[PDB]
């Protein structure tokens, strides 16, 4: 049975773990957000055939540049995450994450994933960012970065409301089924 | 009441710590018996050469030792904290040395990977997997230890968050720092073994205190240079010297993606000096040599990294002085005719 290894990378606190929990349990952790997400196997049906979507979290490894890459080998698709209400996590996408997974896995496609979109339109959040002259990242901005970094595409979601959550992973499946081609420039 | 909300949350963290600990232990055993053991099962000897069978220890590193520690010692002790989760920090402090075993495992992981790349197709594995009814490959299980050691600091930080006014908050904080300590040392050491071209024993340099990548400038006394455009170097701060290496960026066949370093030169600590502040950049500092006949302007990626380097260098310069002094007194205590 073919397996699609999907590894989720990105700064700590962008909700990598959170996003995985919500997709696999189809419900958001109300009173306690688990810290741990062990390697998980989701059976998915691709054109009548069964496949294993192997999900991998990287939470807690963000600071160790030598331990972190030990997860990269055999990856079929990367989800590069940044929170749409954290400009720094966004900055780290082009500055740290894409360069790294690109180096280790040249032929491996990756998606740009904006998270916590449910906060994007929240006074307190808008407000907090203002205190540092910052604003939430817009879909347009993110889409531009995705085109520039050669991400297969840009998708965004909310682990809390689950908006676009399912779609993030469908796109990851689609990206993983494409013939092993090197990062090609994107339209749109 | 507040005190009550925090006790609940503390229990949540304790439960997760315990559940994931069991799963971990159980998942290690499951693979040590489901794969590692099968490499000795004659009934399977027809699916595995002797060459592979002899490389079991390269594939699994010290997973068994690690399994032993958690199965016999740790899980037991964590469970002795159910009624008082705040005291779990003491479990960690009481066993800090044992966690050193993760250093060996992580250092050997890339080696195991390289091997796995070649034999992952071997029928032996597809067979063991089927018998185990695993949807994920052995490789994913071999990653577990790496993932587990890097979860403990998250769990501790989470427990400390809901334990500020508890008896044991200090121990929690100490456990958190010690674990962060080990993770740093492990990660630091992975860079050290990637150094190439060092004619000599690296262990003679003493403990590796820090390592990192920096933009370096030279400003040596008139009489490789980086006068205006910085050069890139990876520095290793050891007790007896600072090493300058260059990130080799050549893969070749098999493509060893983890960067390796080429040794360039050493600055003996006994002649090393330091300048804490450089005009125009809070993250720059200087490591000079021989009263400045050699001056390197280092730009750290952040002001915090710069501060950490400076403090570490200063501790080394301070110990060097104390040591040098205790030496002269044992020499001067020769005033006995």
């Amino acid at each position: 049975m073919q397996t699609i290894k999907c590894v989720v990378v990105g700064d700590g606190a962008v909700g990598k773990t959170c996003l995985l929990i919500s997709y696999t349990t189809n419900k958001f952790p109300s009173e306690y957000v688990p810290t741990v997400f062990d390697n998980y196997a989701v059976t998915v049906m691709i054109g009548g055939e069964p496949y294993t979507l192997g999900l991998f979290d990287t939470a807690g490894q963000e600071d160790y540049d030598r331990l972190r890459p030990l997860s990269y080998p055999q990856t079929d698709v990367f989800l590069v995450c940044f929170s749409v209400v954290s400009p720094s996590s966004f900055e780290n996408v082009k500055e740290k994450w894409v360069p790294e997974i690109t180096h280790h896995c040249p032929k491996t496609p990756f998606l740009l994933v904006g998270t916590q979109i449910d906060l994007r339109d929240d006074p307190s959040t808008i407000e907090k960012l203002a205190k540092n002259k910052q604003k939430p990242i817009t879909p347009e901005t993110a889409e531009k970065l995705a085109r520039d970094l050669k991400a297969v595409k840009y998708v965004e979601c909310s682990a809390l409301t689950q908006k676009g959550l399912k779609n993030v992973f469908d796109e990851a499946i689609l990206a993983a089924l494409e013939p092993p081609e090197p990062k090609k420039s994107r339209r749109s | 009441e507040e005190e009550e909300s925090l006790a609940i949350l503390r229990r949540h963290v304790m439960n997760e710590l315990l559940d994931t600990e069991r799963a971990y232990v159980e998942e290690l055993l499951c693979v040590l018996e489901g794969y590692a053991a099968e490499m000795d099962n004659p009934l399977m000897a027809h699916l595995i050469s002797t060459g592979l069978q002899n490389k079991k220890n390269i594939l699994f590193g010290n997973m068994e030792e690690i399994y032993h520690f958690h199965n016999r010692i740790f899980l037991r002790e964590l469970e002795s904290c159910i009624d008082c989760p705040e005291l779990v920090g003491r479990c960690f402090l009481e066993r800090m040395e044992e966690f050193q075993i993760y250093e060996k495992y992580c250092q050997n992981k890339p080696r195991s990977e390289s091997l796995w790349r070649q034999c992952s197709d071997c029928p032996f594995f597809q067979e063991c997997q089927k018998k185990l009814d695993h949807k994920l490959s052995l490789d994913s299980y071999l990653l577990k230890p790496v993932q587990r050691i890097t979860k403990y600091q998250l769990l501790l930080k989470e427990m400390l968050k809901y334990s500020k006014h508890c008896e044991g908050a200090e121990d929690l904080q100490e456990a958190l720092s010690s674990i962060l300590g080990i993770l740093k040392a492990v990660n630091d050491s992975m860079h050290l073994i990637a150094i190439t071209g060092y004619d000599g024993n690296l262990g003679d340099l003493g403990k590796l205190l820090m390592q990192g990548s920096f933009s370096v400038w030279t400003d040596h006394k008139k009489g490789e240079l980086a006068r205006f455009k910085p050069m890139q170097r990876h520095l290793f701060l050891h007790e007896k010297a600072v090493l300058f290496c260059k990130k080799r960026e050549e893969n070749g066949e098999g493509y060893e993606k983890a960067p390796s370093f080429s040794y360039k030169q050493s600055l003996n600590m006994t002649a090393v000096g330091i300048t804490e502040n450089v005009k125009g950049d809070t993250k720059k500092f200087e490591i000079w040599y021989n009263a400045r006949e050699e001056v390197y302007i280092i730009q750290a990626p952040t002001p915090e990294i710069k501060a950490a380097w400076v403090n570490e260098i200063r501790k080394v310069l301070t110990s060097q002085l104390q040591a040098c002094r205790e030496a002269s007194q044992h020499r001067a205590l020769e005033q006995s005719h």
